[PDB]
């Protein structure tokens, strides 16, 4: 998934 | 070039073209080895070497 | 040698595709249009497995037919979508969709682009919904006579019409006793807690609904009691027997006494489980798993009656009826998990077979309907009709609105749309009127099935509806006359009509947008 | 006008012109990635990996310390036939407690050196990274990359200066490599790609990323770049 | 024939070029009839009778099976366009096929293909540079109506065309609610994080947007409650079945008195874990693994909801939306296992709701962030699938517009302006690349012709009017505003499309031009074909 940020 | 399996290649490299064909005559199975040898030694001119060899054999 | 681009794919395009789609829709409509109204006739179907289905339900007819044209498949699908959504009206939807799609090729052949027709249909649907909401009538859900009238008008078309007084009472009692509100405010009327059991024989008038449940089971041991007055019931999800673990264990014994001691510990474990059950002092033990002989011996020594290997759904219904809850580990057994809401446990014989009744409950939330009759086909048709009636009742309870039947609503909506169309300009006016005049197929089919003069009766009814306060006038299906629906007493829920119109219009819109077909591309 | 300087730079980054007599073309790695156009081909003076990170949450690290592992972070296992026998109910809990402590000790030992990026090589006989180990590593804020091939370890060491470790006792702060940026990028739709750039100990390696809107174009462009590299190699071999 | 024993078939000359051009033209002609608001759909039937209804170019070309590699090139071109952008997968195929067809005539004249290729590259570069003059900055326009108009233009020509305003409001609301807070260098809008569900039944205008999340799952047991008002959520990534020793461990018993306690501990470990979890006040427990019948009873008595077999992506989205933390084990940085009330999610309501004879779960008003879901209602499965496919395009278009604040008029205005500009610019080269540039300009003009043909209008007259207007715009600067007059297909006359509200992202045009030119070149360079016989 594109959402692979801070946590 | 389309293979027996169904894969497709589009190329200008002489050694690649000769390898991807399936030549049957034994005298035509040494030109591909010559092209491979030129590719190993220099990495360029794989077509001009075959042209020159064919021209000499024709002149004979 | 063969140079191809798309191997063996069949392509078709043009006006041929549209004509074929419309023709297939009309054929699907034509197969079924004899099964509408109180004068409908039965059809018997032969299934691949060797059975027989003698029925009158539109969905039951259509789901037993195999077809090749995709438009036919689309119509078959919308039939069952209607059946799942509301449970009634699976024939009127097909007939209406057929007409709505048939009245479009006239404009297609006059070089009118399909998008204009789609826009006109989507514009007319909203004004149909608004008129339907305008002509609604409220109903009081505490009026049992009104509820029975609604259910009777719903089932006056099927084969149970000879026993409508019994059928209506059965359906009403079942729905009312299944209605339930629980934690939070989630009101529900789930009908997986209203079981139907068909037992061939006897007479149809012996059909009833029980305050409890009935199962096809018997006592494990003959010395257990078969009749208990006020029982205390415990339900279990585990097996009362010794079973192997799963941690890949082995036993290595090198002494004489170890074998006998190991054999005795199993009996000790069984005795411990039985005593732990007995501490609660129950009268009936029900379990979905096996029961061992030694456990049976101990329970009988404690004067308990045990039942083996009941289905999970039946266990859930028994729990909901008697107020108990299922427990997997007897060690965690309390006084709360014991159900005391039963009033009689009995075990009887019905034709060389044993049945178990748990009846006389104080306040059950699950029920069993027991049907007797001539044979399996008749009982199956009665079951389908009862399902129709129960779902109609649930729809009425979840939305208390009524609209007149017999075509009065169709003619009122058609008149409203015709009156509204004269305020419009443009090319959309013609399809806008076309749909409204296509809504008359329902009264026309009713008149045809009754066997009267459609040409005279339909124009008489149109003239009557042209007046001011005549929105409830319709056709009497048993004789072939015009009658006010107020005195006759035919009313139907608003949700059924809304679903029918929406599904029909959307199916027509979907089928009007196809332009070409490609076949045979092997996944 | 875009591919010639890339080839010249790639050849000049690998040899020492003072005494170079031949060029090892296995020191330059070509990576083919679909999507975009040939215009998007680029030169990377660092490390590029085609596989994804197993750590859910961490995708970018600055001032990264990198370590390479050739042992397994899992339950103990001897090369002889071993098995544990349980005959009392206390041992059942004791085994779980001991296994948990054994894993936690290794995780703490790894954390002691200040490591931020961990690479683990491929293993086929025993599990090289368990869920418990991954959970502890995530709790310690370490990015984990798994299934490093057994035949590009030499290239990885040559590029980033790391040193392989095959025993936990040898995991020491002097066996790590230092990098300025280590992060994964997501191309528009083709997938992810790990890039490590700004190495404190720059080796004589380089890599090329080849793009293209079609596989035929990508392979043909790769062959053309190989031809250019070979011509430059010949010109190094003979100064004529 | 004769020499060169190859065991295969080889073709050389104009034969192969004509054959390739014909293959490309057939592929274009398959999908030409589904372009513009007046385009219709297609029905596809496989060898077992399964029916698909669609007008999405990428889907059609993926479902078709093709044998010619020159056609497979266009198929993969459409797939790449779908992956890169998400809109305009039917225009690029038409453009590429027209480019091949127009270059083949110049090749039939004694013009070397290399000159054509260089001219095409130059024309593509100039067109891409010029397109950055027709731009409109979305901030100048009012943002909400700009976004709504872009969404409506994207959703036109689909099954949801008439309901454009309703569905566009829903799409814009979902996209805005799913916005992510990045490093703040650039905000991100990660579409496909929204869950789209299909369920036949009521009319499509009853499709609903849920401010929260929707799960295609049901409660574990019928004795559990089915509505929780104030929800404490625990997300787990392990099974809650009775314990089983690993492969290495085995049990050997020599004293028989020690079997009962082992058998009891086997079941007691999981009960202890469940009590640890429940002691912190958790009301909802979501698990990817299974839950045993023995372990469901603890939740039943505690009065809590348990859901099993939850997908990992759904669990990730739920956890990040509600602020919970995903746990694959209860162990901490010490030996013992603990569960802390700090790692619990909070939700304002969790309900189980009935939809058309099935059930699903709604989680409403998550407090850590905002999340959205969409439930689609339709006549049947084919309609629902087509609606989902049409909604994905709108979501992608809105994401692109929000990420890059630039829009471009639609209806063929861009193609007309580019054709005029490139035709004028071709002279200043004065070489054999002039012919190639003119051919590129003329091949750019196929989109308005196809739109007019599909609208059943006078394509020649309409295109002539467009060219005249755009020429008068490109000269006489005080009349520059004539560069925005597009095309109206419901009446058959030009109209100011920027004022009307027909907008597209510029990335669509740029990427389509680049990919079309690349495909045209890579097919135009082929000279001869050799096909080997199967073994
Ligand atoms: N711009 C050019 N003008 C003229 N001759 C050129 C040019 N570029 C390359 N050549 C010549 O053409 C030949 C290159 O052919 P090529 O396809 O590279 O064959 P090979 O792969 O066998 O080297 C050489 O004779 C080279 O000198
Ligand atoms: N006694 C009656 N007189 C006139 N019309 C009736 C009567 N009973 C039912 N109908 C009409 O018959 C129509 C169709 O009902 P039915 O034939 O049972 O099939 P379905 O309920 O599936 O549409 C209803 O719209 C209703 O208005
Ligand atoms: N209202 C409109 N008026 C004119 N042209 C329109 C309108 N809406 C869309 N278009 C055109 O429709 C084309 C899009 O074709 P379509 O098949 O819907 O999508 P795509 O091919 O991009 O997947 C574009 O050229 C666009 O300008
Ligand atoms: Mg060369
Ligand atoms: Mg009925
Ligand atoms: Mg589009």
């Amino acid at each position: 998934e594109e959402a692979e940020e801070e946590a | 070039i389309q293979d027996g399996k169904g894969d497709v290649t589009i190329t200008n490299d002489g050694a690649t073209i000769l390898k991807q064909m399936q030549v049957l005559h034994p005298a035509a199975r040494m030109l591909v080895e010559l092209s491979k040898a030129q590719d190993i030694e220099a990495g360029d001119g794989t077509t001009s070497v075959v042209i020159i060899a064919g021209s000499l054999l024709d002149s004979c | 040698p063969v140079l191809v681009l798309s191997q063996n794919t069949k392509r078709e395009s043009g006006r041929k595709v549209q004509s074929g789609n419309i023709n297939a829709a009309k054929t699907i409509a034509d197969i079924i249009r004899t099964c509408l109204g109180p004068k409908s006739m039965m059809k018997m179907l032969l299934d691949p497995m060797g059975g027989i289905v003698m029925t009158n339900d539109g969905n039951a007819i259509l789901r037993e037919i195999q077809v090749q044209h995709p438009a036919a498949k689309s119509m078959i699908e919308i039939s069952r979508t209607q059946d799942e959504e509301v449970g009634d009206g699976t024939t009127s939807v097909i007939i209406l969709a057929g007409e709505m799609l048939s009245v479009a090729e006239h404009f297609l052949e006059q070089q009118m682009h399909p998008t204009v027709v789609i826009s006109a249909y989507r514009k007319a649907l909203d004004d149909m919904i608004s008129t339907l909401k305008k002509i609604s009538i409220p109903v009081d859900i505490s009026d049992s006579d009104m509820m029975l009238n609604i259910i009777n008008s719903s089932i006056t078309t099927k084969a149970i019409s000879r026993w409508s007084s019994l059928a209506c009472n059965i359906a009403l009692d079942a729905v009312k006793m299944v209605q339930f509100e629980e934690n939070g405010r989630k009101e529900i009327d789930i009908k997986k807690y209203a079981r139907v059991e068909k037992i061939p024989g006897g007479i149809i008038e012996d059909s009833c609904v029980l305050r409890g449940v009935m199962i096809n089971k018997d006592v494990t041991h003959p010395r257990m009691r078969r009749y208990i007055k006020n029982p205390r019931i415990v339900l279990l999800d585990s097996s009362l027997e010794y079973k192997k673990g799963e941690s890949q264990t082995d036993i290595e014994i090198t002494r004489e006494e170890d074998f006998t001691r190991i054999l005795q510990m199993e009996e000790e474990y069984i005795q411990q489980l039985c005593e732990d059950i007995i501490q609660l002092k129950p009268d009936v033990v029900i379990t979905e798993k096996g029961i061992s002989d030694l456990a049976q011996h101990y329970l009988m020594r404690a004067n308990i009656t045990a039942i083996r290997r009941v289905r999970k759904t039946d266990n859930n219904r028994i729990a909901r009826a008697c107020g108990a809850r299922i427990v997997s580990r007897p060690e965690e057994l309390r006084e709360d998990d014991v159900g005391t809401g039963a009033g009689l446990l009995e075990i009887k014989k019905i034709g060389d077979e044993y049945f178990t009744f748990i009846t006389d409950c104080k306040d059950p939330k699950a029920c069993t309907i027991l049907l007797r009759g001539a044979s399996k086909e008749i009982l199956s048709e009665v079951e389908r009709n009862l399902q129709d009636a129960m779902q109609v009742c649930r729809n009425v309870l979840l939305d208390p609105q009524l609209v007149p039947g017999g075509g009065a609503s169709e003619m009122a909506v058609a008149h409203a749309l015709t009156e509204k169309s004269k305020a419009m300009t443009g090319v959309e006016q013609w399809p806008y009127r076309a749909v409204a005049q296509a809504l008359e197929v329902i009264p026309r089919t009713l008149i045809q099935n009754c066997g009267a003069s459609t040409i005279r009766l339909l124009t008489s009814l149109r003239a009557k509806h042209t007046q001011e306060n005549c929105e409830t006038w319709g056709v009497n299906g048993e004789t072939g006359t015009l009658v006010d629906m107020k005195e006759l007493g035919i009313w139907e829920p608003l949700a059924v009509k809304l679903q029918t119109y929406k599904t029909a219009v959307e199916t027509a819109v979907l089928l009007l947008r196809i332009d070409d077909i490609v076949s045979g591309h092997k996944k | 006008s875009l591919l010639s300087p890339m080839s010249v730079n790639a050849v000049m980054k690998v040899i020492d012109p003072a005494t170079a007599t031949s060029v090892d073309l296995r020191d330059i790695k070509i990576v083919k990635k679909l999507g975009g156009t040939i215009d998007d081909c680029e030169l990377v003076e660092g490390l590029v990996l085609t596989q994804k990170v197993s750590n859910s949450g961490i995708t970018r690290v600055e001032k990264a310390k990198i370590g390479l592992i050739q042992f397994c972070l899992s339950a103990p296992k001897t090369d002889m036939d071993n098995q544990i026998v349980v005959s009392d109910y206390a041992q059942m809990d004791r085994v779980l407690r001991e296994e948990r402590a054994y894993i936690l000790n290794l995780v703490k030992q790894i954390k002691k050196t200040g490591c931020n990026v961990l690479l683990i090589q491929k293993s086929i006989l025993r599990d090289a990274l368990s869920d418990l180990a991954l959970h502890f590593l995530n709790k310690m804020k370490i990015m984990v990359i798994k299934d490093i091939e057994r035949e590009d370890i030499e290239f990885i060491c040559k590029t980033i200066g790391t040193k392989p470790v095959a025993h936990i006792d040898q995991f020491t702060a002097d066996m790590l490599g230092s990098a300025e940026l280590a992060e994964e990028v997501n191309l528009n739709g083709s997938g992810k790609l790990l890039k490590i750039t700004g190495c404190a100990s720059p080796g004589k390696t380089v890599t090329i990323v080849v793009r293209g809107s079609n596989k035929l174009v990508i392979e043909e462009a790769e062959r053309s770049i190989h031809d250019a590299l070979c011509v430059i190699r010949c010109l190094v071999k003979k100064r004529a | 024939e004769g020499p060169l024993s190859v065991f295969g078939d080889r073709s050389t000359g104009e034969t192969i070029r004509s054959q390739n051009v014909m293959a490309a033209a057939s592929i274009a002609n398959i999908v030409k009839s589904s372009l513009g608001p007046v385009g219709l759909d297609k029905m596809l039937v496989d060898d077992i009778g399964d029916v698909t209804i669609t007008n999405d170019g990428a889907t059609i070309l993926k479902l078709l099976e093709v044998e010619h590699p020159a056609a497979k090139v266009l198929c993969e071109l459409a797939d790449l366009q779908d992956k890169e952008v998400g809109d305009g997968t039917t225009s690029v195929v038409i453009i590429a096929a027209e480019l091949l067809k127009n270059a083949d005539e110049l090749v039939k004249q004694k013009i070397h293909p290399t000159s054509v290729i260089s001219g095409y590259r130059l024309a593509c570069k100039e067109a891409v540079r010029y397109i950055n003059e027709n731009l409109i900055v979305n901030t100048d326009e009012l943002g909400r109506d700009c976004l709504i108009n872009a969404a409506k233009t994207s959703m036109s020509s689909k099954i949801i065309g008439i309901n454009g305003d309703f569905f566009a409001n829903m799409v814009v609301d979902a996209v805005l609610a799913i916005k992510y807070t990045d490093i703040r260098g650039q905000p991100r809008y990660p579409v496909n994080s929204v869950n789209i569900l299909k369920a036949h039944g009521r009319s499509q205008m009853e499709s609903m947007l849920i401010s929260g999340y929707a799960l295609n799952c049901v409660v574990g047991s019928q004795g559990m409650p089915k509505r929780i008002v104030n929800a404490k959520i625990a997300c787990l990534d392990f099974s809650l079945q009775k314990t089983k020793m690993k492969l290495g461990v085995q049990v050997v018993i020599t004293d028989p008195e020690k079997l009962d306690q082992i058998r009891q501990r086997e079941s007691d470990i999981t009960k202890e874990r469940i009590q640890k979890i429940l002691a912190t006040g958790a009301n909802v427990i979501l698990t990817t693994g299974g839950i045993d019948d023995m372990c469901l009873k603890y939740f039943v008595e505690a009065g809590a909801m348990a859901v099993r077999r939850v997908l990992k992506r759904d669990l990730k989205r739920i956890a990040k939306a509600s602020g919970a933390t995903i746990l694959s084990t209860l162990a901490n940085l010490e030996g013992e296992e603990t569960f802390e009330a700090a790692m619990l999610g909070q939700a304002e309501e969790v309900v189980q709701e009935r939809i058309c004879d099935d059930e699903l779960i709604l989680i409403k008003n998550t407090k850590a962030r905002t999340s959205a879901s969409i439930i689609l209602r339709g006549a049947n499965d084919f309609m629902c699938d087509e609606m989902e496919r049409s909604l994905h395009d709108a979501l992608c278009v809105v994401k692109r517009v929000l990420e890059s604040k630039s829009v471009v008029p639609g209806g063929g205005a861009v193609e007309a302006a580019l054709s005029i500009y490139l035709e004028n610019y071709a002279t200043s080269m004065g070489s054999r690349e002039q012919l190639a540039i003119a051919e590129f300009a003329r091949s750019l003009l196929v989109i308005p012709n196809t739109l007019a043909v599909n609208a059943a209008q006078d394509s020649t007259d309409l295109v002539a009017k467009l060219r005249a207007f755009h020429n008068e715009a490109q000269v006489n600067p005080e009349r520059k505003n004539l560069k925005w007059i597009g095309l109206d297909l419901s009446n058959g006359k030009p109209r100011d499309n920027k004022q009307a509200g027909v907008f597209e992202p510029t990335i669509v045009k740029v990427k389509s031009l680049k990919f079309a030119t690349e495909a045209a070149i890579t097919i135009l360079r082929i000279d001869d074909l050799i096909k080997l016989h199967p073994e």
